[PDB]
RNA sequence: AUUGACAGAUUGAUAGCUCUUUCUCGAUUCCGUGGGUGGUGGUGCAUGGCCGUUCUUAGUUGGUGGAGCGAUUUGUCUGGUUAAUUCCGAUAACGAACGAGACUCUGGCAUGCUAACUAGUUACGCGACCCCCGAGCGGUCGGCGUCCCCCAACUUCUUAGAGGGACAAGUGGCGUUCAGCCACCCGAGAUUGAGCAAUAACAGGUCUGUGAUGCCCUUAGAUGUCCGGGGCUGCACGCGCGCUACACUGACUGGCUCAGCGUGUGCCUACCCUACGCCGGCAGGCGCGGGUAACCCGUUGAACCCCAUUCGUGAUGGGGAUCGGGGAUUGCAAUUAUUCCCCAUGAACGAGGAAUUCCCAGUAAGUGCGGGUCAUAAGCUUGCGUUGAUUAAGUCCCUGCCCUUUGUAC
């Protein structure tokens, strides 16, 4: 019953995970943005980030 | 009618003093963020709402890992049946526009 | 270390030239910017050259990594 | 080895003076600073740049038509 | 004439000598065996290498106060060869810039400022003063 | 409670939410006539304006709707009581949108209008709107079952360059 | 009240922000009083650089999104009924307005 | 009805998983069928979206006219010109559209403006302290550390706004004395470098980025999920990006001495950056402080470089692979060595066949330092600066591309 999820989920890449496509591959941690970088780029212009060069 | 009654009838509750729900897309929420009475985590909320639904007392919207509920007429008759009660009862809404 | 000789050495020279022009004579000051230019440009006018951006593809700038084709 | 002005200076640097003549000049910032007033471009190269062929213009006209 | 004025490498070599002069800095019992850093292969040539080290501590403490261990690492930092990965910083030993401070504290050349760190001293800044002067008097060179 | 996070982090954050806000708000009002939402953060309050064609549609029974997803928008994002409300707001000009149309040309393709008077119609009506000039370019399997597109298009048109960022809305 | 207050504007736009603080002096300036002039910071750049693919495999290439993030600041010596009637005016932006009350 | 259970056997397991026995929500259930749902299952040759490539070049299009039974063509061109289908001009074409250019960010000029205790201060005043701090008999100087507020004085340096600023504008050549090209003055000399970027494609890649998705498969003895364990690191072998080297223009050992881009806790699920003081050779340990930051880290006291050391052409102190012994931290756990330090060990390699890569200005190359991932963390990458060349300024030999005419049995 109890071992259902017991196992530590802490820190690593399993852990933490996309705040949309919630994968766990390209993970943009900084600023704590922590989409996918697919994710990233799908709402970089409306989050505000924005290609200039 | 399924699985804790308290937690299940205290999800219910929930669901007529507001209008609508969320949760998030999370099995492994033991708590669940508003509610948090005791224990009733994510999920029981999150399969109760899926019934709801799928007897047609409870509408939808997906949106970025998350869930909402916007909860249908349909759906608000069968709470007060369910809850057994008054045929006023006041769910949400009401809200003074001007 | 050496950028910041090249600086200086500019510095003073700019400086000089500027304090005589306004207080010795401007006379003077063209006498001076005479024998300091026909020596070298740089020790009055700056290098505008800068460190230029490195692009992507490529350890720095112009340079590129290595294709392997086969 | 480089500049050539596109038809978007040189269609410009017509007209204008087509129509001030008068007021335009050989002097170039003179004249660069009346294709400011006369007339309504967004940039500030391309104004620059239309005052150029302006005043490469009026050193021809000052030669014949 | 000032320290500032002086060419610091033949100023710190002066400054050692007049520390083994003294003689009453505190070398500690390793000196011998100690390396001096994660950087370095050997210890070093100069066997009275902490009269050298002192100086060059209490030379920078005349130029930038304030400096606590920490700072002295940094200060006496420089390249790491990993071997065959390539290279890096590395913070120089922490202990013998300790104990370094800890010396010169207790000739009163230095003493621990408010905001931490250490300062040099009065009684210290006469002593690099004074060397200075010696060096400045060696001759016209 | 007094945390204050960092300029960097907190400028990152807002653009976020007002992002996955409007993900939310085109998952739900497209067939609604959706737009857009404008959000604006005041002294204890935090207006954020919809945009729509349809908006008796969002507002809904009596206003309903609109009572439904401030709640769901408190409830989510973590907002106390009585520190947001949804206006909705009335587009100008509908044509002049590209969501907009898209939308409707999404609709009218599920409905079952052919692909290509649907659309021909769509690109006619913001032309007719006073556009500069446009681009519908519709994907996937139209006909048969290998893939293809349409491109129908129209006009004065640009892709290169800065202006675009400005003066092209493309949905 | 007269105590030393702190306004500090914030934007990722720019043009914006700069109305934004002109129109804080002037209602400073209305309001007869002292000011000290909109103080720049050194706005920060907010950058991420990712691959354009989705997946690995074309030629490899990189986005190089940026963020700025713009800082005003601006002294003033005054009690807070004439801040209010100045900060009230001036929002509709993306300007986030901070205002501290003493020293720091 | 028939959800959920200490034993004790079993089990890997403190899995009520199973067998023996308990007792339990009390309306959950179990069985069919319909039917779901999920799936990092299959299909990118079923699709969307997004990339990449054609294709970094100058290319691309319809309207209306003219030409052809037509497919088509003309416009879109002999010539000169240009980086440019960019212009001048010719003209069954006329007038338009996309691209190109303009545009955006960037870099370099502003003793001019607006500006500041989260910049400097800035030179002052030196109001000083301060001790002989020094020179000096003593005054007057030199040097900073700083101690400074505000009722000093600003904005050279700093930051960043708004303007300006160069346009081939000026002079001389060459050019139908057009478009332009060359040179030189003044001063950046049209040329700082990126970003964006057409039409039509490709059955390029992606169904393992997506609660984008068709079909198909599976769906409780699971291809759902979770827990344990292993594996993706396995080594006769072959190849691709890479680092480190082969030393003396070097190595070590001391000493002196200068950066720029950033980043940072109090978080979306548990933690940052770290000064100072002690403990330890060291890896690190333990105490207190500052920092949501031009406020603290942080005058980021970087490397190479410079200056003295020794060594002495010896596989030598070049090189640092291989392996033994111990020690530190990260972790739930590190054995198949997580990383880190110490001693010891001391391989190939003495510049590399045929082949081929990349590159022309603050460039290559050297050199370090940031960001990314990141509990632990770079031989990778994405940025930064520091040191700083040789050689060209041209041509189509090769490799390719763009236009013309030509031939084509493709
Ligand atoms: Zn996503």
């Amino acid at each position: 019953q109890q071992l259902y999820w017991s196992h530590p989920r802490k820190f690593g890449q399993g852990s933490r995970s996309c705040r949309v496509c919630s994968n766990r591959h390209g993970l943009i941690r900084k600023y704590g943005l922590n989409m996918c970088r697919q994710c990233f780029r799908q709402y970089a212009k409306d989050i505000g980030f924005i290609k200039l060069d | 009618m399924l699985m804790p009654k308290k937690n299940r009838i205290a999800i219910y509750e929930l669901l007529f003093k507001e209008g609508v729900m969320v949760a998030k897309k999370d099995v492994h929420m033991p708590k669940h963020p508003e509610l948090a009475d005791k224990n009733v985590p994510n999920l029981h909320v999150m399969k109760a709402m899926q019934s709801l639904k799928s007897r047609g007392y409870v509408k939808e919207q997906f949106a970025w890992r998350h869930f909402y509920w916007y909860l249908t007429n349909e759906g608000i008759q069968y709470l007060r049946d369910y809850l057994h009660l008054p045929p006023e009862i006041v769910p949400a809404t009401l809200r003074r526009s001007r | 270390h050496v950028a910041q000789i090249y600086a200086i050495r500019q510095s003073i020279s700019k400086a000089l030239v500027a304090y005589y022009q306004k207080y010795v004579d401007e006379a003077s000051k063209k006498e001076i910017k005479d024998i300091l230019i026909q020596y070298d440009r740089t020790l009055l006018v700056a290098d505008p050259r800068r460190c230029e951006s490195k692009k992507f593809g490529g350890p720095g700038a112009r340079a590129r990594y290595q294709k392997s084709y086969r | 080895m480089g500049r050539v002005r596109t038809k978007t200076v040189k269609k410009a640097a017509r007209v204008i003076i087509e129509k001030y003549y008068t007021r335009l000049g050989n002097d170039f910032h003179t004249n660069k600073r009346v294709c400011e007033e006369i007339a309504i471009i967004p940039s500030k190269k391309l104004r620059n740049k239309i005052a150029g062929y302006v005043t490469h213009l009026m050193k021809r006209i000052q030669r014949g038509p | 004439v000032t320290v500032k004025d002086v060419n610091q490498q033949e100023f710190v070599r002066a400054l050692a000598a007049f520390l083994k002069k003294s003689g009453k800095l505190k070398v500690p019992e390793w000196v011998d065996t100690v390396k001096l850093a994660k950087h370095k292969e050997l210890a070093p040539y100069d066997e009275n290498w902490f009269y050298t080290r002192a100086a060059s501590t209490a030379r920078h403490l005349y130029l930038r106060g304030g400096a606590g261990v920490g700072s002295m690492t940094k200060i006496y930092g420089g390249r790491q060869r990993n071997g065959v990965m390539p290279s890096h910083f590395s913070r120089g030993s922490k202990s013998v810039a300790r104990r370094v401070l800890q010396a010169l504290e207790g000739l009163k050349m230095v003493e621990k400022d408010q905001d931490g760190g250490r300062k040099l001293t009065p009684q210290g800044q006469r002593d690099l003063d004074r060397i200075a002067g010696q060096v400045a008097a060696a001759k016209k060179k | 409670m007094a945390v204050q996070i960092s300029k960097k982090r907190k400028f990152v954050a807002d653009g976020i939410f007002k992002a996955e806000l409007n993900e939310f708000l085109t998952r739900e009002l497209a067939e609604d006539g959706y737009s857009g939402v404008e959000v604006r953060v005041t002294p204890t309050r935090t207006e954020i304006i919809i945009l729509a064609t349809r908006t008796q549609n969002v507002l809904g029974e009596k206003g309903r709707r609109i009572r439904e997803l401030t709640a769901v928008v408190q409830k989510r994002f973590g907002f106390p009581e009585g520190s947001v409300e949804l206006y909705a707001e009335k587009v100008a000009t509908r044509g002049l949108c590209a969501i907009a149309q898209a939308e409707s040309l999404r609709y009218k393709l599920l409905g079952g209008l052919a692909v290509r008077r649907a659309c021909y119609g769509v690109l006619r009506f913001i032309m007719e709107s006073g556009a500069k000039g446009c681009e519908v370019v519709v994907s996937g399997k139209l006909r048969g079952q290998r893939a293809k597109s349409m491109k129908f298009v129209d006009g004065l048109m640009i892709h290169s360059g800065d202006p675009v960022n400005y003066y092209v809305d493309t949905a | 009240a007269i105590h030393r207050i702190r306004i500090t504007l914030t934007s990722r736009n720019v043009k914006s922000l700069e109305k934004v603080c002109a129109d804080l002096i002037r209602g400073a300036k209305e309001k007869n009083l002292k000011v000290k002039g909109p103080v720049r910071m050194p706005t920060k750049t907010l950058r991420i650089t990712t691959r354009k693919t989705p997946c690995g495999e074309g030629s490899k290439t990189w986005d190089r999104f940026q963020m700025r993030i713009h800082k005003r600041l601006i002294d003033l010596h005054s009690p807070s009924e004439i801040v209010k009637q100045i900060t009230s005016i001036s929002i509709e932006p993306g300007v986030e307005v901070e205002v501290t009350i003493a020293d720091a």
